[PDB]
């Protein structure tokens, strides 16, 4: 209350900020105790939110993910103290706005969100809501940002049997089986980014689509991505490329810098 | 095609 001023609304339920400190921009996440589903433990043994526990295990340093720089609990919720990059758009409506991105930029935005995901994992943080609307674009640097750990896990290697996440960028073995595991669940959604990416929009809105595994292309798109989209959303999981079989897949070879792709394509 | 938001 006096250690940030608090501004306007943004989205549900985030606001702006600055901090009185040094008044750098913040974002400030209130999150309702009552609408809580996974609970946590911190390193101290703490009684804290999933999203608290993943948020301060990926604030290394590595920008690629919306630091959390403080948190409060209160009464009835919990108070999330976030960075605000300025100026700031989220990827939905940045694509919303622009149509179909070309494939030089769809490649240098793919790259970082990329090494934003490993980075979680890394970290032990399985995200599980990749999707452009959990994207922000830093408009100067041409920095992509994940945020909303809030349907998030800590990563495992054993089968996840619950899901919170975005139905249309969840995968075939969810819809059938209320199944999956996270690396290759994760390898789907980011199939479906891509798409969106390079098309306009995500390719399936029906459970029908999803588990069909039948992928047509709306704009035109290079065959070289056109692979790396059809692997990626490979019906059978382990069918599907690991992280390391995408970023030596042929089409996402000589990426742009962050600051390149902000000069040629956001200044 | 109509392109929109989906909840999580
Ligand atoms: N059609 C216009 C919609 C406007 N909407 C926006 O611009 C934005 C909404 C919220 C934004 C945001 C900015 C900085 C940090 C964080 S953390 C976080 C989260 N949910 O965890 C969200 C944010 S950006």
């Amino acid at each position: 209350e006096s250690q940030y001023q608090v501004g306007p609304l943004l989205g549900s339920s985030v606001y702006s900020g600055i901090r009185v400190s040094d008044n750098l921009p913040v974002a400030i996440k209130h999150v309702e105790k009552d609408r809580i589903s996974d609970w946590g433990e911190l390193p101290n043994g703490t009684r804290v939110p999933m999203e608290v526990v993943l948020l301060k295990k990926v604030s290394s340093g590595f920008s690629g993910v919306i630091r959390l720089l403080d948190w409060f609990e209160r009464p009835d919720s919990f108070v999330l103290i976030l960075e605000r990059p300025e100026p700031v758009q989220d990827l939905f409506d940045f694509i919303t706005e622009r149509g179909a991105l070309q494939e030089e930029l769809a490649r240098s935005f793919f790259w970082q969100v990329l090494e934003a995901v490993r980075h979680c994992h890394n970290c032990g943080v399985l995200h599980r809501d990749i999707k452009d609307e959990n994207i922000l674009i830093d408009l100067n640097r041409g920095e992509l940002k994940l945020i909303d750990f809030g349907s998030g896990a800590l990563l495992k290697d054993t089968v996840y049997t619950d899901f919170d996440g975005t139905r249309v960028y969840s995968p075939p073995e969810w819809i059938r089986y209320h199944r999956y595991h996270g690396r290759s669940a994760a390898v789907w959604s980011l199939g479906i980014l891509l798409y969106d990416m390079v098309c306009g929009d995500i390719p399936f809105e029906h459970d029908e689509e999803i588990i069909g595994g039948q992928v047509f292309f709306r704009q035109r798109v290079s065959s070289e991505c056109q692979h790396l989209i059809r692997w990626c959303l490979a019906l059978r999981p382990s069918d599907r490329p690991t992280f390391e079989e995408i970023q030596n897949h042929p089409w996402m070879q000589d990426v742009l810098l962050p600051q390149e792709t902000a000069e040629i394509h956001l200044h | 095609r109509k392109r929109r938001r989906h909840p999580s």
